[PDB]
């Protein structure tokens, strides 16, 4: 992985440093590097396999040195050093193609192409020099077990889940108690519902609680907490819990009360935020809890008392809300997020080659699935497919 | 004034190149180069640079 992430760099170090009327100080150390590269890639013959309908590739590595002899590049410098850096970024991104095509069960972080197998040989050692990105840090660190994060700007945390609970219920579904919620990506859009506005309710309050159980743990997250759920405001027709039948559901928004945001982590309340919107700051947890109160408004103008009667029929239901969107964060393990092109990267390569299903990924690299199963033996592989992506990407 | 055992043609740029070199109106960039440029001789391939 170092290796050929040294190779990716050395690559495009070369190609962004090795231009026309450069001074010959501007690439000693990188002409140094790179003459290292093609000393040690000299005479080794590589194969890129034939998983899917990715092609054979077979390659071969004889190319001559770079000289250092005018005080400011020229164009023949550099379409020498361009040819060579050609071919030898076809050749990277073949090696990152066919480790990102493969999986193991056991041995998920360790290399699985023959490629990076052979190019973490002692031999090609030589070749490894700075190892600056986030993902091939975070990776060496790893591999030590020492502590590192990667940082996500909107992090894939949640897996899809639009869904309800129906607390109190009935065959005809018009005096309903219960909370739907939509869990996407970095959102969880929550309300509780109450169809008779807490008349009957002990203090005419009904509290309503949810539980996120994140699959990995979440550090330094800025959260944004708002008190309505748009997605839950407007009339819908539900499918029931088995889809025999539908309700209505013609929610009236008031406002939530005694809110509660814990972010909890091994089941200690590590951050409580009571009453607080706008941006928050989770420490480190692995769980969140809202929990909300629906309260019977106890003075109402005409038109409100008449929108909640004292008993049936309810045809104004009273929904309380939350938003919680998690803007960045931190997490030791490696995640889907807004921002970076790993996840769309190996599910790209994946799908263009038709690469069978594997036995540690779900079909077509559906995240949801994943996530939803992230196992250990997951974590390695993705963490592994990420960091080739990751490497991929500063040449393709 | 090689720092790797360089080599030029002919003793006339030895001459101009030393020249150079001592000169102090030079830029330090030149006499860097000069001090590292280098010949490269490939015997297997029959070719002198
Ligand atoms: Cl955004
Ligand atoms: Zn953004
Ligand atoms: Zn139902």
């Amino acid at each position: 992985m170092d290796v050929l992430y040294s190779l990716s760099k050395t690559l495009k170090d070369a190609r962004d440093k090795i231009v026309e009327g450069t001074l010959y100080s501007n690439v000693s150390d990188l002409i140094q590097q790179f003459n290292q590269m093609i000393i040690t890639m000299n005479g080794n013959e590589f194969q890129t396999g034939g998983i899917g309908n990715l092609p054979i590739r077979n390659w071969n590595f004889d190319f001559g040195l770079l000289g250092t002899t005018l005080l400011n590049l020229d164009a023949n410098y550099v379409e020498t050093a361009r040819n060579t850096i050609d071919y030898f970024v076809d050749f990277v991104d073949n090696v990152c193609m066919d480790e990102m095509v493969r999986e193991s069960q056991r041995n998920g972080i360790a290399p699985q192409s023959d490629s990076l197998r052979k190019l973490s040989g002692i031999k090609f050692k030589r070749i490894n020099f700075d190892n600056s990105s986030e993902y091939i840090e975070n990776w060496n660190l790893q591999n030590r077990r020492q502590r590192t994060g990667f940082t996500f700007h909107k992090p894939n945390i949640f897996p899809y889940s639009a869904s309800f609970t129906l607390n109190r219920s009935q065959p005809a579904h018009d005096n309903l108690m219960g909370t739907m919620w939509l869990n996407a990506g970095s959102e969880i859009q929550v309300a509780g519902f109450d169809y008779s506005c807490a008349i009957n309710a002990p203090a005419n309050i009904q509290q309503f609680e949810h539980i996120v159980q994140l699959r990995r743990v979440l550090t330094t997250a800025t959260i944004t907490l708002l008190p309505d759920a748009e997605r839950f405001s407007f009339p819908r027709v539900i499918n029931s819990a088995d889809g025999a039948t539908t309700w209505y559901f013609n929610p009236v928004i008031l406002r939530p009360n005694n809110v509660e945001v814990e972010f909890l982590l091994n089941g200690q309340i590590i951050n409580t935020y009571q009453a607080r919107f706008g941006t928050i700051i989770a420490r480190n947890f692995d769980t969140i809890r809202l929990s909300f109160q629906l309260m019977r408004p106890p003075n109402m103008t005409p038109a409100v008392a008449a929108l909640f009667p004292n008993a049936q029929p309810f045809e104004h239901h009273a929904t309380v809300g939350l938003t919680l969107r998690i803007e960045s964060a931190v997490c030791e393990s490696v995640l889907a997020d807004a921002s970076k092109t790993m996840l769309a990267n190996v599910t790209s390569v994946r799908q263009e080659y038709a690469i069978p299903v594997g036995p540690v990924f779900p079909p077509g690299m559906n995240w949801t699935d994943l996530i939803t199963n992230y196992s250990p033996s997951r974590e390695d592989n993705l963490q592994r497919v990420f960091t080739v992506a990751s490497i991929r990407s500063m040449l393709v | 004034n090689s720092r790797d055992a360089g080599k030029v043609v002919d003793s006339e740029t030895a001459a101009i190149c030393d020249a150079i070199f001592q000169d102090e109106e030079t830029e330090g960039v030149v006499r860097r180069f000069i001090a590292e440029m280098r010949q490269r001789v490939q015997a297997d391939r029959n070719v002198v640079n």
